[PDB]
């Protein structure tokens, strides 16, 4: 139910504020779920008991009309009243059987146990920014949005990748902050929560897009999957080359003289 | 012409049995994750100020002295009550010059002896003791010793939202402030009722006047000596329960079973006994004792420089000729390879550089932060300190406090200086003690 | 709304006056928007939220009939009452669908979300003068006008460049002085405003025309795009050769003797 | 002619407010009062003062 | 200072500023330190960079350099109460113990509002003189 | 107090830092003579005020 008074005090203190910053950059990444590191979100391929993966929880909230998401138009993204997504258009396009329910407000639309694709979702988009704290002068990361993409079969056997919908981070912060999942394949205690797995920056991936003034995506200037991967390594050298160059801890020049 | 003016200067005394820790910086966390265990890596650098520290853990003699003081206070309270006969000599409200002021209790009249007193005095003295019909032994009643200590909260009274007058809440001129501002605040008070039960409640009321920041608690102080039997099942530990706290030959052995609350109660009590004796008239605001924070502990153990992963010179557990540095179990069921099975006598093993003793092993140590697996990233670098005072209505998950350093029950992996363990705030065990620190006042040039 | 009294005092003090000058020259430049340096004006290829590029703001003002512009007749340019441009002739010539609006004074003509070419405008004309301050004796630059040109498709695939309309600098000074845009591709804080990006002379380009007594444009005496670019380098040597020659700071002649 | 009215006491509550989740409370009370910091720098003065 | 290196001849730091990540204490002092601790510059000024920053009497505008004349530059604007909160920022120059080694460069701009103070800004006073050119 | 003599200095830096996005800027100026405070305003003087 409702949190206590001193509980609400703790939350406002921990929220990150980016009102002023003299260096801020935005980067988009593609997190792959078939590598061991990112397997954490794909632990139950199906609903068993209380264990639920991320996509299973997301579909759970929206059936209760207690959450909001927006459609994905190519190129630009903005979260306004107009782009809100109606359930009926979403359900029909992807092909899932649905029936009117038995309770008016408990469930919007009856969903089957396995009709919901929980094992087919394989890659996640994460939109992050790196910012410079003014009062403390240290670098830090903040997450804004998360979008899940899925794969489907086609006549020519074209492995298609299609996005489903965007998500704001704040709307999801409270639902996921208490469900427990493991953290490794060789240790199975449910120590950590999914909320903490984004905060500590434990996912890996390939940089897909960066905010450039010409507004172009990486692929357009990249010819093949071989050549595309080469670009990411140099970009990661720019961000990491910054953090080393900002501080001057020790150089070989002063000692010798 | 603006030469300048000064103020009277006052010194900073050196408390007894204390040593000094200098300033510096250390790297928190280990960079190479253990392949076997599933714990991932973590790292973050910090810096910390100066502060004194206790050489040895709090022994048994000092806790016994605190218990005797509390018992004497309650006895003198019981002496002057209408039921047992009120003596006007033990409580004074008339000034020596002759005026009326707030009452208190006098500490310059010796307590009557057991049999040399009058009958009613004997019946009054016998009021706190306990008797057992089956075994015929007398012991201090556990539930009749309570201690109420009042502490203020300065840091919560200086936030920009906490000021009283409505003009200073927001400094922007584009956003006005309506006169009717509502800010919700919460305090803690404990009420003793008619029949003699302690009830603790949390009240939330609108911010009107400054009394709201005051806090007052009530906590029983007798140690939880029944921990030995409960923690270990199917083992003959009954030998230590009865003896550990009473026998005079263990006076200088470590304490055991103190929960978090009682630890704060002792830390708060030390201040009154210190101040009532010394006088610091002009411009020497003294800082009270408190439990150490996480960063100060790490900095104290890691010997300052980041290479040392253990609190000694080298990186091997053993010594030059076949001896163990710490009182910890080195072999499967071989608790006795280190020399001692139970917590041992302090000052038995060699010290580290600074001067601290028995830094790892023996008993673990309490800490004043809160537990969260993302704890390292959520605090700023200078003087990190995450503090959360729990409310009674919150679930049982959100009141865990970190314990750091390990103890005689731990394997050789846990005695690494950077390893986290959590224990609830309401339950004590058989392998946790505590130690006290104190913020210092020194000058940078020296 | 209205500015304060001391606000209007600040403006009149900062305005540049060229009433007297013993050396003044006029130069026309062609600023290209596909180079990184001039990308600043082409950040949103389309209207997203509040972010708006320059051309998007220009079309915004004129729909409210709070701004004035003039047609571009080849060769001579003068801003009088006769050459003012009526909206209907302008709208019809370039081919955009339009419909009568719902409010009499709020909007003149309904425009679509993407019918307005905001991604097709690619090059800007800037008309500037270099003048010699009499009271302080230092050189400085002032901007007078700005005209946007666009590109369109044609049957023979002739990449056509057509101007749209001239603009006086003063009329635009107040509308653009508060909208914020970034200043680099590797840092994305909205520190600066478009008003300051013209003042500090941060655009680059190729000199197209200069005020010559025969009144001829550069192209007429230039044969090919190859040969045209060669002329600009020498002109930039004349303006820069002036600033060095006017002051005598240090010569090797006096030291030796 | 101009005339102003400005409070002059220094804004000593700045230490706690600027840094969140840090134990800076030690300096607030002492920085301006203790006699052993008389020759240390001032802090918290706004433009007006 | 004389050279272009932050460190000195034998392993010491000239200014009270943070030289390492979270290593505020490598410079010797964590809080603002005692004046006259570090060596002076040629003229005679002391503790010129680091320790606390310093107020300034101009106004903030990203085009600030071009808008003032060369002799005795001074842009002054006294704000009125009815103006928005954007137009009352004043420049602060020199950096302080919170700043990284990039900000202690003598030519670097920082802005802070006129109504709020913080924990790393101080001030110092100057005075116009009357002297004779021949001497 | 100490004395500062007349002269001229070049304001701004000509080589922009590659990492940060700040562009270059430069302008020369000259300034008159003026006294100055050796040390920042200490605590003793503000207390006297």
């Amino acid at each position: 139910t409702t949190l206590s008074n001193r509980a609400q005090e703790f939350n406002r203190r921990l929220t990150q504020k980016t009102d002023n910053a003299p260096w801020r950059r935005v980067v988009y990444r593609r997190v792959d779920l078939m590598e061991e590191s990112n397997a954490v979100l794909y632990y139950p391929p199906r609903p068993i008991g209380d264990r639920k993966n991320l996509f299973s929880t997301i579909f759970g909230l929206i059936n209760s009309n207690s959450l909001d998401v927006y459609e994905y138009l190519d190129g630009f993204e903005a979260f306004t009243d107009q782009y809100k997504i109606k359930f009926q258009e979403f359900l029909d396009r992807f092909g899932i059987y649905y029936q009117p329910s038995t309770n008016k407000n408990a469930e919007l639309f009856k969903v089957a146990d396995s009709d919901i694709p929980s094992a087919e979702v394989k890659a996640y988009y994460v939109k992050e920014e790196w910012y410079f704290t003014p009062t403390n002068s240290d670098v830090d990361i903040k997450i804004q949005a998360i979008c899940p993409i899925m794969t489907g079969q086609d006549e020519f056997g074209e492995v298609r990748n299609q996005p489903l919908f965007w998500i704001p981070y704040e709307n999801i912060r409270p639902y996921i902050a208490r469900e427990r999942v493991m953290l490794s394949s060789l240790n199975n205690t449910r120590n950590s929560t999914i909320d903490d797995f984004f905060r500590l920056n434990l996912y890996k991936g390939d940089i897909v897009k960066t905010e450039n003034l010409h507004n172009r995506a990486l692929a357009e200037y990249c010819p093949t999957p071989d050549s595309m991967k080469m670009e990411s390594k140099r970009i990661d050298k720019e961000l990491q080359g910054f953090r080393d160059g900002l501080f001057v801890t020790q150089d070989t020049t002063w000692m010798k003289q | 012409e603006l030469t300048g003016a000064k103020l009277s200067s006052w010194n900073e005394p050196s408390p007894f049995g204390m040593i000094q820790v200098p300033r510096g910086s250390i790297v928190l966390g280990n960079k190479e994750a253990d392949s076997l265990w599933g714990i991932p890596a973590e790292s973050r650098p910090i810096s910390v100020d100066a502060f004194w520290m206790d050489r040895t853990e709090i022994t048994n003699a000092q806790y016994r002295q605190f218990v005797y003081y509390v018992r004497d206070s309650i006895i003198r309270e019981r002496l002057a009550d209408p039921a047992y006969g009120g003596n006007e000599e033990y409580k004074i409200t008339e000034n020596k010059f002759g005026e009326p002021v707030t009452p208190h209790l006098d500490w310059s009249k010796p307590i009557p002896s057991e049999k040399r007193a009058t009958e009613e005095e004997i019946a009054a003295i016998n009021s706190v003791y306990y008797t057992n019909p089956v075994t015929h032994d007398r012991k201090l009643n556990p539930d009749q010793m309570v201690y109420r200590y009042e502490v203020y909260d300065y840091r919560s009274a200086a936030l920009r939202e906490h000021q009283l007058k409505a003009a200073k809440r927001n400094l922007n001129t584009d956003i006005k402030v309506d006169p009717n501002a509502v800010v919700m605040i919460s305090k803690d008070t404990a009420f003793v009722d008619e029949s003699g039960n302690i009830i603790s409640e949390t009240i939330t009321r609108p911010l009107s006047s400054e009394y709201d920041f005051l806090n007052t608690y009530i906590v029983p102080i007798y140690p939880d000596e029944t921990c030995w039997v409960n923690d270990f099942p199917n083992a003959r530990t009954e030998i230590y329960t009865r003896m550990y706290f009473n026998h005079p030959g263990y006076d200088d052995y470590p304490v055991v079973g103190i929960s978090w609350e009682q630890a704060q109660a002792f830390c708060a009590w030390r201040s009154e006994f210190f101040r009532k004796g010394i006088r610091l008239p002009e411009g020497q605001i003294m800082d009270d004792f408190r439990l150490p924070t996480e960063a100060e502990w790490e900095y104290a153990a890691r010997m300052g420089d980041s290479n040392n992963k253990y609190p000694w010179s080298t990186e091997d557990l053993r010594t030059g000729r076949g001896c163990f540095l710490g009182n910890f179990k080195p072999g499967e069921g071989d608790y006795t390879a280190d020399g001692h099975l139970i917590p041992s006598r302090v000052s038995s093993f060699s010290p580290n550089d600074f001067g601290l003793y028995d830094m790892a092993g023996n008993v673990a140590e309490w800490t004043s932060t809160a537990f969260s697996e993302s704890g390292l990233k959520q605090m700023s670098d200078i003087n990190p300190e995450l503090e959360y005072k729990a409310a009674l209505t919150d679930p049982y998950i959100l009141k865990q406090k970190v314990v750091r350093g390990g103890s005689w029950k731990d394997v050789a992996r846990f005695i690494r200086s950077a390893t986290r363990s959590h224990e609830y705030q309401n339950v004590g065990r058989s392998y946790i003690g505590f130690r006290c620190v104190r913020t210092s006042i020194a000058f940078s040039s020296g």
